[PDB]
Parts: C-alpha cells; sequence; structure tokens
C-alpha cells in the first residue's frame, strides 16, 4: 500500500552529460527493487556491498540517484577502486562503495544519424576527482605555462568534447544510459522498503 | 617548440633492467597526457604504456607489471624504468603525447628513437 513511483529515473524522457549528473533524493516512500532486478532487460547488473537477490530483506535510510551516459566500453570503469578516463575524470567511486549500478543498451532511442552532440565528458583535469564529486564547469584547461582564459590553440584545450554515435556503430561504441543507486545510513531511521 | 631526448639503448639482456628517459619542452609531463609507443622489425607501430594527468598509470598486456612509469615534476622530463624484460623486448620506444583517443591516441609528436637491443 502506499507506492511512490520511480519511473522519472528508469524511465525517463531524457538524461544529461557525465559531468552534469543530476541527483535524486529519495526517502519516506516505498521501493519494489525485486521488479527492477527480475525486469531481465538491462545488460548490465552489478549491486555492491549486498546480494543482489536477498536485499529486499532490509531497507537503508536514503537513497540518491545518479543518471548519465557513457560508451559502451568504459562500463567496467564504474567500480570502486577501478581507473580509467571517466573513472578519474569524469566520476569516481569510493573504494567502500555498496551502492548499486544498472546499465543497459539505449543506442536504439539517442544514437542517432551522424552522431549526437549534446552529451559532453570531460578530458583534461589536474588531478582525479574525489569519490562522489560534481565538476559543473566550462573551464577552457590549461595544458601549459602560458594562461589559457579565452585563448585558444597550443595547451589551451576545450576539457569537454562530444560523443559520435552513429546507428552502425559496433558493440563497443554505444551509447549506454548507466544508472547508479547509493544507500545510505546514519542515525537517521531508515524510510524505503516494502 | 617541443623537442624530444630518446637515450639509452645499450647491450641488454633478458630478465635484467636498464632505465629509459624522456625529454620534453613546452609544457610539463606531470601535466599533460604522454603515451609510450614502439616500432620494431615486423611490427607496426606498437603502443606500450600511457600515464595520466590524474596520477594513474596504463600499461599494455605482455608489459604491465614488469615495467613501472616515472616522471619528475620540476626536471619536465619523464622515465622508463625498464625492469625485468623479456627477449623479444628488440624494438624501437618512440615517446609521443597523445592528444585525443582511438585505436591509439593521436600523436602530433614523435620520438628520435632508441633501439632496444636485448643481446648478450
Amino acid at each position: 500500500t502506499n507506492l511512490c513511483p520511480f519511473g522519472e529515473v528508469f524511465n525517463a524522457t531524457r538524461f544529461a552529460s557525465v559531468y552534469a549528473w543530476n541527483r535524486k533524493r529519495i526517502s519516506n516512500c516505498v521501493a519494489d527493487y525485486s521488479v527492477l532486478y527480475n525486469s531481465a532487460s538491462f545488460s548490465t547488473f552489478k549491486c555492491y556491498g549486498v546480494s543482489p537477490t536477498k536485499l529486499n530483506d532490509l531497507c537503508f535510510t536514503n537513497v540518491y540517484a545518479d543518471s548519465f551516459v557513457i560508451r559502451g566500453d568504459e562500463v567496467r570503469q564504474i567500480a570502486p577502486g577501478q581507473t580509467g578516463k571517466i573513472a578519474d575524470y569524469n566520476y569516481k567511486l569510493p573504494d567502500d562503495f555498496t551502492g548499486c549500478v544498472i546499465a543497459w543498451n539505449s543506442n536504439n532511442l539517442d544514437s542517432k544519424v551522424g552522431g549526437n552532440y549534446n552529451y559532453l565528458y570531460r578530458l583534461f583535469r589536474k588531478s582525479n576527482l574525489k569519490p562522489f564529486e560534481r565538476d559543473i564547469s566550462t573551464e577552457i584547461y590549461q595544458a601549459g605555462s602560458t594562461p589559457c582564459n579565452g585563448v585558444e590553440g597550443f595547451n589551451c584545450y576545450f576539457p569537454l568534447q562530444s560523443y559520435g554515435f552513429q546507428p552502425t556503430n559496433g558493440v563497443g561504441y554505444q551509447p549506454y544510459r548507466v544508472v547508479v543507486l547509493s544507500f545510505e545510513l546514519l542515525h537517521a531511521p531508515a524510510t524505503v522498503c516494502g | 617548440e617541443v623537442q624530444l631526448v630518446e637515450t639509452g639503448g645499450g647491450l641488454i639482456q633478458p630478465g635484467g633492467s636498464l632505465r629509459l628517459s624522456c625529454a620534453v619542452s613546452g609544457f610539463t609531463v606531470s601535466l599533460n597526457y604522454m603515451s609510450w609507443v614502439r616500432q620494431a622489425p615486423g611490427k607496426g607501430l606498437e603502443w606500450v604504456s600511457s600515464i595520466y594527468s590524474g596520477g594513474s598509470t596504463f600499461y599494455a598486456d605482455s608489459v604491465k607489471g614488469r615495467f613501472t612509469i616515472s616522471r619528475d615534476n620540476s626536471k619536465n622530463t619523464l622515465y622508463l624504468q625498464m625492469n625485468s624484460l623479456r627477449a623479444e623486448d628488440t624494438a624501437v620506444y618512440y615517446c609521443a603525447r597523445g592528444l585525443g583517443f582511438g585505436e591509439l591516441p593521436p600523436f602530433d609528436f614523435w620520438g628520435q628513437g632508441t633501439l632496444v637491443t636485448v643481446s648478450s
């Protein structure tokens, strides 16, 4: 009884870029995790911390929904203690990650003809991002000694680049809409289970 | 201008070790995208390893673990401490800077080349 709908995230119309990922704070409602487990419409389903089947008997305080789309070959880079391009420059996971990440192929609704320019991913940064960090920045990157702000050329690099997603792409170069659920535990009581 | 220094060729044996160096001008080794590539007779422009600007490193299949990547921030130069090699490492290794990505990252620069002589 008294369900709250979660279809505005998994069945959402449109996502955002990886460096502009959204967060959806969820509390004081009812989860239906067995349905999304038995959906069997996702190519990747790794649920860290707990067993994916018998997790339904335990519920936590808060769940934050994070949504982004990546290429089909960096799907292994979303993991605790894992390096890579987007792992170290777009989305960093904590080492003691107990969350739950879901990924599936999404070329047939987002990869139109000629590629889509609506998604941007960060290339250059001084160091690796901290775990659970967002960078909402359009700053041109400085890759040398001369200042790089309002100027282009050598070492004045734009850190954000688009994605080329043609319908004739191979299995390793397809847009995968990736959603991850972060589980929170604190002195506040658990709220979301049923 | 960007200059490149490839030195470290010499009489080497498999299982042993030596040291390799790459020197650059303009940008800095600890902040740009560098990638190691090699050329051998009977072999193409074979990618070796790469270092990321955030501190992470990545190698190929046959060179991971044995080799290590090294760099000095203030010296603006890069190092390859070749350790515990094999006989099949006879090649010419080139230092380069990867711009983007692909099968190999696009290198706007090529090293001057040093030929590894694994011979006893």
